[PDB]
């Protein structure tokens, strides 16, 4: 199957511009790649549903826009790079949210055959990217401080021990957290961020691990906050 | 004919579509004629050209073929019609719908009192990737027949010389159906379908190659 | 713009239950309707296209039906991994629009939380602020009360809770409560305690620690 | 490509093996294909496996084809097995030449 990955999101002032990209990889039937399909941009404001923004056909035509962004956003694609773009201008606070590029399922063109579907189908979004976060705000980016949540003697509950990372005082959303570079996944919970009175976000990630395996093993959390270029690895050890 | 050969007018190359439904006693082909659509060849080109020239008309009657479970009206940037991709006006490029291309099996009786000329084709993809993307089947087949005739063509995948962006090809075939006879088209991929038929006539019509101007 | 109305807003059901989600269009959209599943913090995934077709790779317990204005997504046997939000989406005409979503929530057997408390780290105190963390792990139902006590004094207004989305495998929740106070205040007192009240505990459970031990 | 100002005649062929053994032994592919084309012509031949009458030890055959390429045109040969390739081209001429079948001796 074709796979999608968006990028370019970050924090920007109202009125500024920003260019999102989306790269297709993998392949579908007949070794088709993204440049064989029509694609849309769809966005999702915090805590809200999904909003379609714009569509572009495989060959670059049949462009259309939702009213909320018509005249500000421009969709385009470079099929030689299997890449889609969304150029946003005159951004406003309500443009804040996660942006997905999403492939429509029906084949629209086959270049090696000189074939192009007569019509733009625009049927179901069979592949979505993981999304990219756009925040339109006056406040400047701040990177997280990462502190260990340390397991202690007498902390055992059930037959298990718990340890974690407190990712505190950052803006804007989001931060990603992994454990041992992704080698540790079972029993991990990364909590939703909470907005503090300071106007900065805070989040905790925890993992429950057998007591024994703890003595014997090394647990490190990797925190990424792209808008501030933060990449922290924090080792977590008992007090 | 100006910029068009008689065969390009027949198929409906967009820059030749001015000639739709035209008639002639003598069709004059110019050395400056050119094709500007999907690259094609015609086995027995000379015969098709001859029989059409002799028929002396391009009168075309669309028929309501039903193509169940396929996508119709395929087009190409090798054959632009106005600003967008397009295709021969008289042919209908069928491709898969969803993830399948069924065995097409359609019939069209001749209940008229004249002969019908059907022009159809078979697509030869340049690659297996192409073959399957369009038609799902790894190898296609087109069989067109009447009550006493049959022609079966197996598409053949591989590269030909790059023409207007394309290394693939269409091969054009034709079938005449007499009054009281019937056409059956059976295909599991690679069919370039007819949209209808040309009405056959007999008479004094012919074709000539000349660059001489035409006076009053 | 075609409006899609999904009901109910939220639906609770037990593992194994046959579940029906509904979508109503403000106008006849024939069968041009798709259903997606979106798990929290993840992109949507296609389940059903053109009202009734199961997308390749989607578990067969999902089925779709309807046409015109009334559509249904049916999960023949709810699995815990089915928790999340489901959207219907229409492509009869531009602009493409989505329903407001239906959140699916599992009803399960009570499961009592395991509770852990963490003191603030040395790196953090070192900065004039103290965050004390309480974790409630893998419990059901979601409703819980977390009460902070400092030297046995009931705290209020200086803590915040966050709750995970219902888990896709066992349908439980986890919760964190963070008590924030200045380094000065944190150093005033000695005993820090998290008291959890929850339907799966017969009486409140307290986890605590003594500062600097 | 033909960048000369005369027509080139290419003679080429397609091998027909007598068995599947042969086919795969020589060409690896279970069925071959030869496609030779110019900018306005194409010929594709699929070899056909099976026995023909034994000739000089052999039940297999080669089929011979030809392609003419005009000035400014180009030859493309595309095959995944069974191609009997040309080594070059014959220069085409026009004129008074012909051929005759005869057993008469040639005198001065
Ligand atoms: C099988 O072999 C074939 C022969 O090598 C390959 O066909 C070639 O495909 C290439 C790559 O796309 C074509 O390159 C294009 O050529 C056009 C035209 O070039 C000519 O005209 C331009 C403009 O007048 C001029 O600049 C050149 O010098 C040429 O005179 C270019 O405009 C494009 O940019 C592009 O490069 C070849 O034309 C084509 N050759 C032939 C003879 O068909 C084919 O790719 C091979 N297939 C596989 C699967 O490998
Ligand atoms: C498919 O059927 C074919 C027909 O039966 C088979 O072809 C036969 O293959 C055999 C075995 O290799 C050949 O036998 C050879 O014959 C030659 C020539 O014999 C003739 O000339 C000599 C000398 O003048 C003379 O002695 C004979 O009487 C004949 O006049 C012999 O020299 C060899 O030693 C050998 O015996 C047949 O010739 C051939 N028949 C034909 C009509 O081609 C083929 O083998 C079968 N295939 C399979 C897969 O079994």
């Amino acid at each position: 199957q074709v796979q999608l990955q968006e990028s370019g999101g970050g924090l920007v002032q109202p009125g500024e511009s920003l260019r999102l990209s989306c790269v297709g990889s993998g392949s579908s039937f007949g070794e088709s790649t993204l440049s064989y399909y029509a694609v849309s941009w769809v966005r999702q404001a915090p805590g809200k549903g999904l909003e379609w923004l714009s569509i572009i056909n495989a060959g670059g035509g049949d462009i259309d826009y939702a009213d909320s962004v018509e005249g500000r956003f421009t969709i385009s694609r470079d099929n030689s790079k299997e890449t889609l773009y969304l150029q946003m201008t005159n951004l406003r606070v309500e443009d804040t949210g996660v942006y997905y590029c999403a492939k429509h399922m029906s084949m629209q063109q086959v270049v090696s055959a000189g074939w192009e579907r007569a019509d733009l189908v625009g049927d179901a979004f069979d592949v979505w990217g993981q999304g990219t976060m756009v925040t339109v705000s006056s406040a400047s980016t701040k990177g997280p401080s990462v502190f260990p949540l340390a397991p202690s003697s007498k902390s055992t509950s059930g037959g298990t021990a718990a340890l974690g990372c407190l990712v505190k005082d950052y803006f804007p959303e989001p931060v990603t957290v992994s454990w041992n570079s992704g080698a540790l996944t079972s029993g991990v919970h990364t909590f939703p961020a909470v907005l503090q009175s300071s106007g900065l976000y805070s989040l905790s990630s925890v993992v429950t691990v057998p007591s024994s395996s703890l003595g014997t093993q090394t647990y490190i959390c990797n925190v990424n906050h792209k808008p501030s270029n933060t990449k922290v690895d924090k080792r977590v050890e008992p007090k | 004919g100006i910029d068009c050969t008689l065969i390009d007018a027949l198929l409906g190359d967009p820059h030749c579509d001015v000639f739709q439904n035209e008639t002639w006693d003598l069709f004059v082909e110019r050395s400056k004629a050119f094709s500007n659509c999907y690259p094609y060849d015609v086995p027995d080109y000379a015969s098709l050209r001859s029989l059409v020239a002799s028929s002396g008309t391009l009168e075309f009657i669309t028929e309501g073929f039903t193509w169940t479970g396929v996508t119709q009206n395929g087009g190409s940037n090798a054959c632009k019609r106005g600003p967008g991709s397009g295709f021969f006006s008289r042919l209908n490029w069928l491709t898969k719908s969803g993830s399948t291309y069924p065995v097409l099996n359609v019939t069209m009786p001749n209940n008229d009192n004249f002969d019908k000329l059907y022009i159809w084709g078979v697509h030869h993809p340049s690659t297996n990737q192409e073959q399957t993307s369009l038609y799902v089947q790894a190898s296609g087949r087109v069989t067109v027949s009447t009550r006493r005739s049959q022609q079966t063509i197996i598409p053949n995948i591989g590269s030909r010389p790059w023409v207007r962006g394309l290394s693939s090809r269409i091969s054009i075939y034709w079938t005449i159906v007499k009054p009281g006879d019937v056409l059956v088209i059976n295909s599991n991929g690679n069919l370039i379908a007819p949209r209808g038929y040309f009405k056959m006539r007999t008479g004094k019509s012919s074709i000539m190659r000349s660059d001489a101007p035409i006076d009053t | 713009d075609i409006q899609l109305t999904q009901s109910p807003s939220s639906l609770s059901a037990s593992v194994g239950d046959r579940v029906t989600l509904t979508c109503q269009a403000s106008q006849d959209i024939r069968k041009f309707l798709n259903w997606y599943q979106q798990k929290p913090g993840k992109g949507p995934k296609l389940l059903i296209y053109d009202a009734s077709n199961l997308q390749r790779g989607v578990p067969s317990r999902f089925s779709g039906g309807g046409s015109g204005t009334d559509f249904t997504l049916i999960i023949s046997s709810l699995q815990p991994e089915d928790v999340g939000t489901y959207y219907c989406q229409q492509y009869d005409g531009l602009p493409f629009t989505f329903g407001g979503g239906t959140k699916v929530v599992i009803k399960r057997t009570v499961a009592a939380p395991s509770v852990f408390i963490f003191p603030p780290s040395d790196e953090q105190l070192k900065s004039g602020t103290a965050s004390v963390v309480c974790l409630l792990n893998n419990f059901y139902p979601r409703e819980a009360k977390v009460q902070w006590k400092v030297d046995n004094a009931l705290q209020s207004g200086n803590s915040q809770e966050s709750v995970t989305e219902q888990d896709s495998k066992d349908s439980t929740y986890s919760l964190s409560s963070t008590l924030t106070l200045s380094k000065a205040d944190y150093e005033k007192h000695k005993v820090y305690a998290c008291e959890v009240t929850h339907q799966g505990l017969s009486s409140p459970v307290t986890k605590s620690f003594n500062r600097g031990e």
